[PDB]
């Protein structure tokens, strides 16, 4: 055999004649082998391994993940944490990434840990919450749905959520304050694309699709202080049924309605479990197309996401959905589960451009023809930046999402965009505001330094004005 | 040539579509084509008792139709009239011929009268299906690729891995039949060993020689002139299959059963013509011309009158109306 | 679960107790003993509750002990149909460090070799014990803190007790109570592809990597989709009631409609992933009767019956020669027959007069006086009065 | 209720002109049978059946918005390297031109 590696035999010495038969390479030289002898071949010596037929002379083999090849030093991203393999095995920091809830269609429900379960309902929710056992608590938001128990061109979602002393609620594409909140400096809001994103602390945000998808995004801070059905966001998956009456139930139908806000609505029925929701019942060719169609979800132009992400979970909903929902002339309880596993690749730096115009098509060109002038500046994104500049909120914001679908306003540099008028404009056409020289946000209505009646020197701003109001002496 | 053709004839044997003949008697329900990575739909093949039955076609899971040889079909358990044309196929009958067209998913499948099968199949699968009938590679050595991925050189090892089983069905390995030609034999086999002979020297068939050889075709009839008896037809079984396979590789021939005294089996008044069209006039139909240039067909159909009114052969003076 | 409950109960939930006050659960949090399964053609359940499918033919690590080395499981595959997707176990390999560095393989017909040499059970050793059982099963015990059962046919079971909480690795994981690390590669990172994941635990470069786990085995013999989803829409029926409230049965329903697709005799996949579920749903308390003429009611022999419920403590022959060793066992399932007659050797079940001593390893029969110079014996009925 | 559209505010102008009861048993018959789930399509074709008539009898309608029917048309320019705006949906424009 061969110089690089050296023959090896039967002793009778000892039955543990570990040859050929345990063959140790890369990814099996930690792991235990059986053997009932040597096969007398010729095997790579003491110090090395096999590996893609080259006897690898060192023990600095790589370091495979989804079946790749790294290199020693080689690094990759997984979450906020970048990770490296040293010897033979990746080593990760400890850093805990923000969290995400969802409401993927009309009935899911996706946990910050990591849960997918069915619960439809028609009472109003409980989707998370601060206030939670021995803790003083802080938020208190809440989804409530209407004719929902069946996915279809019904179920409309509404949307209250209660910090600060606020109220500010949502329905009809629309937001709508109901009782404004103490500190309006961490209150902000950011209307870009096919999305309302939604900021309310330095770690608290919501993003809605202004149909159906509620997204509340969480960060380090809270680590096993809410609760509700988005679960406790503590890492365990196993504990995300946790129910009111402090105890798991195996069973999501009985865990939703522990978080019902009216004891006296009704609760939700548990339905016999079947593959086929509703109307894929009898007919199968419907159950067939349904599934062709939400296939999609396993196509070339996903590939790369499929690796990250499983589509399994966001197939079951596809075929929920609309198998149940009744779609004619709005293709949107199909389109809107799609949109949604599409957000979550784009989360993970995977953009995608799966919507052609016979699918979902989301034309754009209505913002730029109420303009008498047809002007072209809005123009549809697979996945554009939703924390930008603007003559409302001109500086840098805390951004939760990277990027967002819709469509997206565009021109040359030195013109920023007003959402009053649809068209762009210079920066100084804005009304902006800088009073005494230093910068912040377009003249926000906001008395800023209550805390020092001496040193209270007040200054708002309208739109323009160089103003500064007095501080009413408290004596 | 564009398409391909397998062929199950005779007793038990088998081409593919690449020129392999094999004997299989088999017991239940076999694949005959369809993909090996992914299955829009699947020709099947369902035997009794080593004789034949039915020919099946099933499309995913959401529809199946299953044509006799008595004539009757069904989609699923429900017996239903013929001509039928659900979801992109048509369930004719062409030249007294049953005929299963599926050209949207690429095959056409039909049975004849005395009961053999015959499958076209687009050369958008070469290399691209396998099962009893093998792939659609030109190479004929490698058409044994077992379902577990094997070569094999027993014929029914391979063709025992492509059984599928039912709910109601539930069937058992086939073995090879006892022979009794090796007794069975005598003055028989020197009289009854000419009729396969003559494929080489008759004029007729002495030109398919370069198109393919006989060889297959002689050794697979003298294993069967063995068991029959009282007549000399036992052979022409072989002798049709040769025919049809020259045919289909670009020469058709003709004039070939005047004197060989095997007449394929055809209903009452019409007779086996070799090479007439499809879209023979019927009493119903319109005349419209320059349409069905289609390829020529075998089969049987009408005198040069006499024509087609509702599975019979009547004289045009006799068309009826209809209201 | 709905249903109410007064104030003061004291539910169990297997492992630990929750009493009702005001309207909350009081419950405690004691750590539980794992169970990773293996059953049907590929289909595994790890130690905190993770259900997957994965389809590998070579031989792969299930169970180790990754911080000592108390044991290790080594599990072989095999394509077990002409389908692809039928993909069985037909044995498991043990070592046990502690004990000579013994080798114990549990082969496909229920037997069991210890370094080669097949052996007739029991086999009590010091630590470890093997027995039969009463399905003519296979039951390892080596202590108290690992349990296994058969892998003739292909349903392994491992007890690993909570003294191996976080301290193993494998396919199984790291029963440490998450579900969402399950997918630990050894490399100290976790894939999302079950493909990948097993393919990480393969002790042989040999053996070829599973590119493509797939769903519906139904798509390559669609003659069988009306009869797999027919025959296991029973176990979302109300037969099954008990105990939809006490384990969630749709992936034991998602395992039946690829089984019975993709394995040869359907007869028994199907027979024995309702097996599957319903002895998930006894381990939690609720027995079920879903045994039938149609849904495979089991031919025990002449004398014998089938039992919902019994007693494995006071039935074979070596209980009597037996008594004050203990049955802290079960309620089992299976075949007896009435409880004054008692199995023998060669399985027929007689009264305690025909019943054989066990005595010393060797066999005596029902009034064999056997004496020597310091001491005299007798087998009277099935106990030997030894005296001196 | 979806197929009433058809007598909906912005076809009064034609309604008077075309009878709108034949093309809403059509809306009913096609979109009952057609299960659609991605290609809104055996319904939108039915409406636009109906506009077109009516465009030849010199009522031009628009009747077509973002979560009806929508008819993207922004791919046309796309395919350029630079975003040049040329091509724009119209409800009814000239099919003879030069
Ligand atoms: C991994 O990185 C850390 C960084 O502090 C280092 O201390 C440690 O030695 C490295 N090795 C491993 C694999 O833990
Ligand atoms: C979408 O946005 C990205 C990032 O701004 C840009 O590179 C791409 O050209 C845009 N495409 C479309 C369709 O506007
Ligand atoms: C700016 O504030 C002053 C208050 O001193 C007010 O009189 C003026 O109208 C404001 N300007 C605008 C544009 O609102
Ligand atoms: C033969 O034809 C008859 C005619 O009705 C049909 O009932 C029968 O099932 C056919 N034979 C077989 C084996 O199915
Ligand atoms: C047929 O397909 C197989 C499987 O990919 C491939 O290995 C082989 O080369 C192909 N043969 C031909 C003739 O293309
Ligand atoms: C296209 O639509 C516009 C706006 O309705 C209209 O002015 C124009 O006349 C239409 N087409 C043409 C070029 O006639
Ligand atoms: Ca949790
Ligand atoms: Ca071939
Ligand atoms: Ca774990």
């Amino acid at each position: 055999c061969r110089p690089p590696m050296v023959k090896l035999v039967c002793p009778a010495d000892n039955l543990r004649a570990e040859g050929l038969e345990c063959t140790k390479t890369c990814q099996n030289y930690d792991l235990e082998c059986m053997s009932m002898g040597c096969v007398s071949g010729c095997l790579c010596p003491p110090g090395m391994v096999r590996h893609e037929n080259r006897c690898v002379a060192l023990e600095r083999c790589p370091c495979f993940h989804q079946g790749k090849e790294y290199a020693p030093g080689e690094t990759v991203k997984i979450g906020c944490n970048t990770c490296v393999c040293q010897d033979r095995k990746w080593n990760c920091t400890d850093h805990v990434c923000d969290a995400t809830c969802s409401t993927i269609g009309m009935a899911h429900y996706l946990t910050f840990d990591g849960l997918k379960y069915l619960f439809p309902g028609e009472c109003q929710y409980v989707l998370v919450q601060d206030y939670c056992g021995s803790n003083p608590g802080t938020f208190r938001i809440l989804v409530g749905n209407k004719g929902c128990s069946h996915p279809s061109v019904k179920c409309k979602k509404r949307v209250t959520i209660l910090v600060e002393g606020g109220e500010i609620e949502l329905f009809d594409g629309e937001v709508n304050v109901k009782r404004p909140m103490k500190d309006e400096t961490h209150f902000e809001v950011v209307e870009s694309g096919r999305y309302i994103i939604l900021l309310l602390g330095k770690a608290l945000s919501v993003v809605w699709d202004r149909h159906l998808s509620i997204s509340v995004v969480l960060k380090q801070t809270y680590q096993e202080k809410v609760c509700g059905l988005c679960g406790n966001f503590d890492g365990i998956q196993n504990n995300d049924l946790t129910s009111s009456n402090l105890q798991v139930e195996e069973d999501p139908v009985d865990f939703g309605n522990s978080w019902k806000v009216s004891s006296q609505c009704a609760d939700t029925r548990k339905v016999p479990l079947d593959s086929s929701p509703a109307t894929c019942h009898n007919n199968i060719m419907k159950q067939t197309m349904v599934d062709s169609s939400c296939r999609i979800l396993t196509s070339d132009v996903f590939q790369d996401c499929n690796k990250l992400v499983d589509p399994e979970p966001y197939l079951d909903v596809c075929i929920y959905d609309t198998c149940s929902c009744e779609s004619i002339g709005d293709c949107a309880c199909f389109c809107d589960t799609i949109a949604a596993y599409a957000h979550v690749c784009a989360q993970h730096g995977k953009v995608v451009t799966w919507r052609t115009a016979t699918l979902c098509p989301q034309s754009c060109e209505e913002r730029n023809l109420r303009e008498n002038g047809y002007e072209c500046e809005w123009r549809y994104n697979s996945c554009a930046p939703a924390c930008q500049v603007t003559c409302q909120h001109p500086e840098p914001l805390a951004c939760p999402v990277q990027c967002v679908e819709g469509c997206h306003a565009h021109c040359p540099p030195g013109k920023i965009l007003d959402e009053l008028l649809q068209t762009c404009v210079d920066p100084e056409d804005c009304p902006v505001c800088e009073v005494a020289g230093r910068r912040f946000a377009s003249g926000k209505k906001v008395t800023l330094n209550p805390s020092d009646p001496e040193h209270c020197q007040i200054c708002h701003c309208d739109v323009v004005n160089l103003t500064c109001e007095a501080c009413q002496e408290p004596g | 040539s564009s398409t391909a053709r397998c062929s199950l004839f005779g007793s038990d044997f088998v081409n593919t579509f690449d020129g392999s003949m094999y004997s299989f008697a088999g017991y239940c329900s076999y694949l005959l084509a369809g993909g090996c990575q992914k299955r829009s739909f699947s020709i099947i093949g369902d035997f009794q008792n080593g004789k034949r039955v039915s020919l099946s076609v099933y499309l995913g899971e959401f529809f199946d139709i299953h044509l006799f040889v008595n004539g009757t079909v069904t989609q699923g358990d429900q017996r239903v009239s013929m001509p039928y044309a659900s979801k992109g196929l048509y369930l004719e009958t062409e030249a007294g011929y049953y005929k299963l067209s599926g050209e949207a998913y690429g095959f056409v499948a039909r049975i004849d009268g005395s009961g053999n099968f015959q499958v076209l199949l687009s050369d958008r699968y070469f290399n691209k299906t396998c099962g009893l009938c093998g792939n659609f590679n030109i190479f004929a050595e490698d058409d044994f690729m077992t379902q577990e991925g094997t070569l094999t050189s027993d014929p029914y090892d391979f063709a025992n891995s492509w059984a599928l089983s039912s709910g109601e069905q539930w069937c058992e390995r086939a073995s090879p039949p006892s022979s009794s030609c090796n007794i069975s034999s005598g003055e028989m086999q020197k009289g009854l060993w000419e009729q396969c002979q003559l494929l080489k020297s008759t004029s007729v068939f002495a030109r398919c020689h370069p198109l393919v050889d006989p060889e297959p075709f002689v050794a697979l009839c003298e294993k069967t002139l063995c068991e029959c008896a009282g007549g000399l037809e036992c052979a022409c079984p072989a002798l049709l299959e040769y025919a049809r396979t020259c045919a289909q590789e670009g020469m058709v021939l003709y004039g070939w059963t005047d004197h060989s005294a095997c007449s394929p089996v055809c209903p009452a008044g019409m007779e086996y013509r070799q090479c007439v069209s499809p879209c023979a006039r019927t009493c119903q139909s319109l005349h419209i011309n320059e349409m069905c240039q289609e390829r020529c067909v075998d089969g049987c159909s009408c005198p040069e009158g006499q024509l087609l009114d509702e599975g019979l052969c009547v004289e045009s003076t006799e068309c009826p109306c209809v209201h | 679960s709905g249903k109410r409950y007064p104030p003061g109960t004291s539910l169990s939930r297997d492992c630990n107790t929750c009493i009702c006050r005001n309207s909350q659960w009081i419950c405690s949090n004691e750590e539980c003993p794992g169970e990773c399964l293996v059953t049907g053609q590929s289909h595994f359940k790890s130690f905190d509750n993770r259900y997957f499918t994965f389809s590998g033919i070579c031989q792969y690590l299930l169970a180790r002990d990754c911080q000592d080395h108390s044991f290790s499981i080594v599990i072989e595959t095999v394509q077990c149909a002409d389908d692809r997707d039928a993909v069985c176990t037909r044995s498991v390999t043990v070592r046990l460090p502690g004990l000579h560095n013994s080798l114990v393989k549990l082969k496909h017909g229920a037997g069991v070799a210890m370094d080669g040499q097949d052996v007739q059970l029991p086999l009590l050793k010091g630590d470890l014990r093997i027995q039969h059982t009463v399905t003519a099963s296979v039951r390892l015990s080596y202590g108290e803190d690992l349990q296994m059962d058969w892998d003739g046919r292909g349903r392994l079971l491992v007890k690993l007790s909570p003294v191996y909480a976080g301290k193993t690795c494998g396919l199984c994981g790291n029963y440490n109570g998450n579900q969402g690390d399950d997918f630990l590669t050894p490399s100290g990172l976790a894939e999302p592809r079950v493909e990948d994941f097993g393919n990480a635990w393969k002790l042989h470069g040999d053996c070829q990597d599973l590119q493509k786990q797939h769903s519906d085995p139904c798509a390559l013999n669609p003659r069988m989709t009306r009869f797999s989803e027919e025959a296991c829409a029973v176990l979302t029926s109300p037969t099954f009631e008990a105990c939809h409230r006490a384990v969630s049965p749709l992936p034991y329903l998602r395992n039946c409609r690829y089984d019975v697709c993709s394995c040869s005799d359907g007869r028994e996949c199907l027979c024995g992933a309702l097996a599957s579920y319903a002895a998930a749903c006894a381990g939690r308390g609720v027995r079920v009767a879903w045994r039938e003429p149609g849904r495979c009611e089991l031919n025990c022999p002449k004398g014998q019956v089938y039992l919902q419920c019994g007693t494995p403590c006071n039935l074979t022959c070596r209980s009597l020669s037996y008594p004050d060793e203990e049955c802290n066992e079960a309620c089992l399932e299976g075949c007896f027959c009435p409880p004054g007659l008692y199995m023998d050797e060669r399985g027929d079940c007689v009264p305690k007069a025909q019943c054989p001593c066990y005595y010393d390893g060797e066999i005596f029969q029902p009034e064999d006086i056997f004496s020597d110079h310091h001491t005299m014996c007798y087998c009277e009925d099935g106990f030997m009065h030894c005296t001196m």
